[PDB]
């Protein structure tokens, strides 16, 4: 197992139409926040609001990715979840503009359900049948094809259109192979080769797969699972034809492209065309763009552009900044560094620092998810470094403890352990100050 | 252009046209530098460096062949040695949708599962329609 | 041989014992006897593998050990698991983001290992029957292939059959079959028949005639790295970008279901995962939204350890206005521990020199390494390690095999180090072009 | 017939054999210290055991610092390669400019192959293919003015023939190795069957039919990193319209150099190849990024790294790409530890008149005693390259007055037309606009 | 052959010089200028001995003092099949080439190879064609009648030149020139026979003719380039071509000279405005002189003491001192009453107007008070205003005329400097309304 600064956190931890208790969900503290966050959820899951931004801040080290993780956690891994970085959005293949986008359409998602007719199983025989009266300068008029299926608990023989028989020679389908008969399109298309042929020759390159099991005939409702960006980026790509341009773009570096306005309008008609037949459904998610101090001013107006959108979904952005100027600007001093047209936009959630106890518990619980075990005093000394210096300095200096117990031959962290690991690992401060006493050309 | 035109039981009719600009190279360059003789090594430098030097060829690079053929799934080790060694028009010409073995570490995306399922699917179907 | 003397390739391996104990000078390294420990607390945390996405930061002074440190970390890591040397002006790419270079930087790190068993048939072709049935939809066929000691007898499908004409083998034709996945592959020609065609052909090589068994059993093992398997995953035909590196900005969703099949592959049990180690040599020159996004992308599963190294003190950020200290922003500064080096004395600068020495096949007196020692704690360190080499050429231009003072002394004067260079620039100074570009080139006034 | 170009006096570093420089041989007049340094270096490189070795030579304008570089050029000779480069063309459009770097330091690594060229040549007297439809073999007679040759072949090259449309009678080049086929055309004794005809007649052969040579390939690993690195695809042999479409500079992949490396190890342990490692030079390499100069750092700590020559005329001059960074001769501090620093020195008026003199020598031009003394004069008041760029119009300002000699008239004519930078400055300094 | 409306420099036929190169006052359409053009002169006759390389001069004065005139002049009296490129300073500047390698394509534009080559020719009249089928068509038989002035023969024909000749039509009465290796026939036109027009050859029929090729090094550097061909010669994507190529250009090429085969032509590259070059253009400029195939540059700037481009720091003529220590300047004057009166007089005969006297001295009066260019732009336009009163000579009364019309500098910054409320300012005001 893995573990990587977060997997601790197993959703929010309220409980039903009230308050969040203390300790639930590997959460410690940061009540308001978990209660905000609990009725953004359920904002979320009613499915009715579009282009909803909210804002939550706080200064570093205080759970603002991890309250993310929790949204994405409660939602349900089913609604999309699309985390991103605020340096992302710069590329060198297409604009800023369009990669804001097309992030923007990954975080909705589409339940597709449909209902599939098949027939497959082992060849059995594989007989032209001609016909009665043939015509005149031709050999080997079919009239219709028969086609016997072998499956598991199964034997059924068909009476196939004479069109297939074009399909049969396309794929090489001979006696002893499994295949595999969609119903309305024909189209036939060889799985592999049947598992009791494998003995057969002593060299050969093919595929032997086990015979199918239960009967040749079944009907089997199928629901997938897509996102908008997907059926863009299948509707932009030309379908496959026999031209030389769509095998060069197949066999080059496939670049990026704008994808023009009036695709994603057609996309959105035939998908509320079948919304309203009662087929698909459609699943907004979640897009959490983290620091976002980082953007440029450019992105923030087309922010404001696509958020009156009819089908965005709800963003989440986060910052631990205070008054600072927005990059691409010499003089918009703002808070957050969101500029103000933005933040009347959105409503904002505050994070608290921590406490001894809550470090200590977070400790702790950090200790146990990595499996090492901590003696109480050597616990109330991390709570103090935590207070002190850091939570995250007190959080990263548990491993090298237990390797230095390890080494020791102990399955126990003591004091001198953790002694070793602050004379072994330095923090920021002390760092910072070694370099202002030195001057040795540091 | 600059056609062959008539100055007024078949005609034949041939295709003549050129290109008024002329482009006059003189024999020695290339008859020296890019055609082969005995006192020229063009072909000597193209082995060289085509051929013995290449990193595909399974006759001194045979662990690379079978790493790239357990990473794609190709049934010949000769396949990365064709692919390199012959242009991209005459690659997409002759491309085949020859078969490949299940145990490789080259799978399908979502894309082309949507796309192959809507290759002959008929209309008013979701999938085909959307 | 295709490897010469590097700067330091003495440093095989962390010097350290069972109890991660370093001694004072063992397999390269000397002194440093507090890096060294925390640098094999490191090595035992990337072996175990059981965490992931920690940064650390090796700062200090300049000629100091910082890449010493992280090339002896390479060493003793051993083979099958990646180490990634990468520098901070690599990142900075003209048909790649600097964040997609970033990811590419940080999975070319972290690989899984595929186990095959092979089943080869190597030997030279004698004869090829073909028979066809009265149908003829499908051929058989007949193989004679032919070792030096042994020759058997074996039977071809109808893909075996259509394979085979596909790169057209004839008599005297050595190729390899497998028996359990049917790859084709032709070795070439054998020698016993390369007097009779006269003339050679561009498609043809020759290849000596194996021996031994044919059917011989062999297992291998694969390492592959998750951006080999991104590359692969993103065009028809990838390997060429995984060998010319125009992969341009992948794509999260193929990134997103490769992370999928990983988990599938590790649960079901046919790959595990060998996590690795990311260099980052000269980490201060980065911009402000590189150090964001490392931030915010060693929280993922799939993250390698991360190891950067600065020799800046408080200088300013680059994208930035400010100052910070090791040119790094205070939320990576956080989100990290730092292992401190110091500067060496007089008997660790005779050591290192000693060793230094002794690889380039030197011989030095005992006045003349003093003297380099006296040099390296006024000067640098690579001056004196400089010095050794142009004065071993000296040694042997007055046909003499061992170097001596007077060989020493020629060479601090033939070449000079940065402060001497400062001193005779400054005292010329008309000489020289400024920064406003005034120069005076006639000598006479 | 002859060309000269500011240089090709410089012949060597001219020493002798223990290492010291004399005065005047070798094109080289002064500057004892550098020279001997220089052949310091030079022995250094010749004994091939070292990588990533950094050079940085330092001084005025016009000391001679490029006549330097040469002469380690000329002295190390032909086969080591040697790639001059100047500090502004690691800027690129296509590629970053570290991936330019790397380029520029493998270009530096060299590898010797030795060859055999094989040919077969003459007139087709028979060509009888059979089959085993495959054609199992073709048998070819070829006959020359010293007799007739028969062989057997594969059918590869049989296509190849096939290809060229060769038919019986028609001249033809076949190289054994490689197995290219040229059609010369059609032989000369088989010239009057028209009267007229769209073939060209060419001769017999007037040698054998089998000739035989060895050669000596000299490749680098850039050539084989380029080779091995192409996008769209492996060219042809001959292609005079381009290729559809074009193929750009892309980012080159480590794990491919490994390659290229892994291959030339097994190529060099079985006795084929030798390995020969030469010298990158940058000049004026105060021109340079510090983002270049650092990734020069890792550059250098390769295995396969050259021996990298740095010059530079600046001061105490602030690093490009910085702002509050002064370093000496527009190097960092932190790269200018890891290289040897040769200084180089200015002339006096005696070294000055010798260079004049032996310019003029090596221009084919004759001076008188006054004349020289006039140009040395100058040369001291004004600058060094002034002198030896006036010695050719004086040379044409002689011929025109049908004399062979330059005197004292000319250069006084010359001085007068063209100026230097002084005058012209004083000319700049008190104008009205403009000039 | 060269279309051409009127040139600016279309008077200058050369550089005016005797057989001891000195200038005469007023030869080839050039006047005054002694000194400079004797330089020139001498930078002519170092450009056709062609036994050095890598010579750069400088032409600086101030502006209209007759810089591009001398290049113009260096340009004529070199004449044909020597190589004269001229670049400007923002040409460099692409998107798809690197500076340095567009100076390098630059530079080796301008040094040439000639190559000596001899074919075998047939030219004459076609008298009559006859093409014969046979039963089934399988073979074809064929007869050509073919003359000139002089003699007439009949040849017999094989397969391929009955091809070639029923494609691009041939018929009797033709003028036709056939190259025999290459199978390439061109109609070279009719001849003269009532019963395009050309006139029947004369002489012999089987001609060898030798013709001498001229051929770039940018060329041959494309060519043997595999990465793009011959088109990119005039498509113009050659894409940063590598540098080994031009190492084998470089030895096959001294080998070609050394084995008799070819000759060297260097030649002259012009580049104007070299002000507007970068630093790095210029430390690239310092060492590629030094090299053995390197042309003779001349460049021509006009500024003073201003800031070189991409520094911070002012320098004599835009130009670091490193580049100015390699260089030889020429320097010219300003002109005089005589000298733009017989300036104006030669522009007056190249653009085919007669002027009276008067009108020529109030040309040259307000020549020296405003600009020469302003006078020699008002000569051809005070021709329309004399052409729309129906007379051919120009009067006082046009050049008046035109003087009111058209503007020139120091008028137009004078109207501007009192009525700089209705112009748009450097801080963006102006006032459109007409009251308040
Ligand atoms: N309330 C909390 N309960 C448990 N762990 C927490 C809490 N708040 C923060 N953490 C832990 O602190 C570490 C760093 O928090 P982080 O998400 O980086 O905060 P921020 O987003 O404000 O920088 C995470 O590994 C997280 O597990
Ligand atoms: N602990 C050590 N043992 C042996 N050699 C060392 C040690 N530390 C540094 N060196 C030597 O110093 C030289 C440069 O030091 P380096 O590792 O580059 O310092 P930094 O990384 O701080 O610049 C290297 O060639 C190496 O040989
Ligand atoms: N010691 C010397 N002997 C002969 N010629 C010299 C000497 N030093 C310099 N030169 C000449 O001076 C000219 C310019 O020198 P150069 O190499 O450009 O110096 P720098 O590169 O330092 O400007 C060259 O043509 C060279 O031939
Ligand atoms: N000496 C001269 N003889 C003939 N025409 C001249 C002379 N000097 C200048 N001119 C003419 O004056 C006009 C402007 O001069 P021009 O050469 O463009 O100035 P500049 O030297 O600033 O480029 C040109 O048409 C040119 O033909």
């Amino acid at each position: 197992t893995r573990t990587a600064a977060h997997t601790h956190i197993k959703g929010l931890g309220l409980d039903e139409s009230g308050v969040a208790k203390r300790v639930e969900g590997g959460f410690v503290g940061q009540i308001e926040a978990r209660e905000a966050c609990g009725v953004i959820v359920d904002l979320i899951k009613a499915k009715k609001m579009s282009g909803r931004a909210i804002l939550l801040a706080g200064g570093p080290s205080t759970g603002k990715t991890a309250l993310a993780l929790a949204i994405s956690q409660e939602l349900g891994p089913k609604v999309p979840f699309c985390p991103l970085v605020g340096s992302e959005l710069y590329s060198v293949e297409v604009k800023k503009t369009e990669t804001l986008m097309e992030n923007f359409r990954r975080a909705i998602g589409l339940r597709i359900k449909e209902t599939k007719e098949v027939y497959e199983g082992e060849v059995t025989e594989l007989t032209p049948e001609d016909a009665e009266n043939p015509l005149g300068g031709y050999g080997k008029t079919i009239s219709h094809v028969i086609v016997g299926l072998k499956s598991a608990k199964g034997t059924k023989t068909l009476r196939l259109d004479p069109t297939i028989y074009e399909s049969i020679q396309r794929e090489k389908v001979s006696i002893g192979d499994v295949i595999y008969i969609e119903a309305n399109t024909g189209a036939v298309k060889r799985v592999g080769r049947s598992d009791a042929y494998a003995t057969e020759f002593d060299l050969e390159t093919e595929e032997y797969v086990p015979l199918p099991k239960g009967e040749v005939h079944k009907k089997k409702e199928i629901v997938q699972d897509v996102t908008l960006h997907d059926l863009d980026v299948a509707n932009a790509r030309p379908q496959g034809g026999q031209d030389v341009i769509s095998m060069m773009g197949q066999l080059l570096k496939p670049k990026k492209t704008e994808i023009t306005e009036k695709l994603r309008q057609e996309v959105n008609k035939v998908v509320a065309k079948y919304i309203d037949q009662g087929v698909a459904e459609l699943i907004p998610g979640v897009l959490f763009i983290d620091e976002v101090n980082m953007l440029d001013i450019e992105i923030f107006t087309y922010l404001n552009k696509a958020l009156e959108s009819n089908i965005a979904p709800v963003v989440v952005l986060a910052s631990n900044r205070g008054m600072t100027t927005v990059r691409g600007t010499e003089d918009v001093i703002s808070p957050h560094g969101v500029p103000p047209d933005l933040i009347d936009r959105l409503l904002i959630v505050r994070t608290l620092p921590y406490d001894k106890d809550e470090i200590r518990t977070i400790i702790e619980r950090r200790a146990t998810v990595e499996r090492l075990q901590v003696e109480s005093s050597a616990l109330d000394l991390l709570a103090t470094m935590g207070t002190e210096t850091s939570l995250r300095y007190a959080l990263q200096l548990l491993a090298p403890c237990g390797i230095l117990a390890q080494t020791s031959n102990r399955k126990e962290i003591v004091v001198n352990d953790v002694n070793e690991a602050k004379l072994l690992f330095l923090d920021a401060k002390r760092s910072t100050k070694i370099l202002e006493t030195s001057a040795n050309y540091l | 252009t600059t056609f062959g035109k008539t100055t007024s039981k078949f005609t034949d009719l041939i295709y003549s046209s050129r290109n008024p600009i002329k482009y006059s190279l003189p024999r020695l360059i290339y008859e020296d530098l890019i055609l082969p003789n005995y006192n020229n090594d063009v072909d000597i430098a193209n082995k060289l460096k085509n051929v013995k030097f290449n990193i595909f060829n399974p006759s001194t690079n045979y662990e690379l062949c079978l790493f790239l053929s357990k990473l794609t799934g190709e049934p010949s080790l000769n396949e990365f040695f064709r692919v390199s060694t012959t242009p991209l028009l005459k690659r997409v010409i002759e491309r085949t949708n020859g078969p490949k073995n299940t145990d490789s570490l080259s799978f399908k995306t979502i894309t082309q599962e949507l796309l192959e399922v809507t290759r002959n699917a008929p209309s008013e179907g979701v999938m085909a329609s959307l | 041989s295709l490897s010469l003397i590097a700067a330091h390739s003495h440093i095989t391996g962390l010097g350290l014992d069972e109890n991660l104990q370093p001694r004072p000078t063992s397999e390269g390294m000397v002194g440093q006897l507090q890096a060294r420990r925390a640098a094999g607390v490191i090595l035992k945390m990337v072996q175990n593998g059981t965490i992931a996405g920690r940064a650390v930061l090796v700062a200090g002074p300049p000629s100091t050990g910082k890449t010493a440190l992280a090339m002896g970390v390479s060493q003793s890591l051993g083979k099958d698991v990646p180490f990634t040397a990468i520098a901070g002006s690599e990142i900075f790419s003209l048909e790649l983001s600097k964040t997609e270079a970033l990811t590419q930087a940080f999975r070319k790190s972290i690989g899984i290992k595929i186990k095959e068993e092979t089943e080869l048939i190597e030997g030279e072709v004698v004869e090829i029957q073909i028979d066809r049935s009265i149908t003829g939809g499908h051929k058989q066929g007949k193989l004679t292939i032919k070792t030096t000691d042994m020759e058997t007898i074996y039977e071809l499908g109808n893909k075996m059959i259509d394979g085979l004409t596909k790169e057209k083998v004839l008599a005297g034709d050595v190729i390899s079959i497998d028996k359990a996945s049917g790859k084709i592959t032709k070795l070439g020609r054998s020698f016993a028949r390369s007097r009779d065609y006269d003339a050679m052909g561009a498609d043809t090589r020759f290849v000596q005639c194996p021996e031994g068994e044919l059917q011989k059993r062999k297992t291998v093992v694969h390492t592959v790295s998750l951006h080999e398997i991104d590359v692969i995953n993103s065009r028809t035909q990838g390997f060429l970008a995984l060998f010319t590196g125009d992969t341009g900005e992948i794509r999260s969703e193929v990134r997103d279901q490769i992370n999928t099949k990983v988990a599938e592959w590790k649960e079901e049990g046919k790959a595990e995962i060998v996590p690795g180690v990311l260099f980052i040599d000269e980490v201060h020159m980065l911009d402000i939204e590189c150090f964001s996004f490392i931030n915010r992308a060693l929280e993922d599963e799939f993250a390698p350890i991360v190891m950067m190294a600065t020799n800046r003190g408080v200088s300013k950020t680059r994208g930035t206005n400010y100052k910070s200290p090791h040119g790094l922003p205070l939320d990576l500064l956080d989100r990290s521990i730092i292992i401190t080096t110091k500067s060496y004395n007089e008997q660790e600068i005779k050591t290192i020199l000693s060793i230094r020495a002794q690889e380039e096949e030197v011989e030095l007196s005992s006045d003349a390494l003093d003297l380099l020692t006296k040099t390296g704690v006024e000067t640098s360190l690579r001056y004196s390690s400089n010095l050794i080499s142009v004065a071993q050429q000296i040694a042997m231009k007055r046909k003499n095999n061992t170097v001596e003072v007077e060989d020493v002394k020629r060479a601090y004067l033939l070449f000079l180090d940065s402060a001497r260079s400062v001193k005779y620039v400054q005292e010329n100074e008309s000489q020289y072009i400024d920064d406003q570009g005034n120069v005076q080139i006639s000598i006479a006034k």
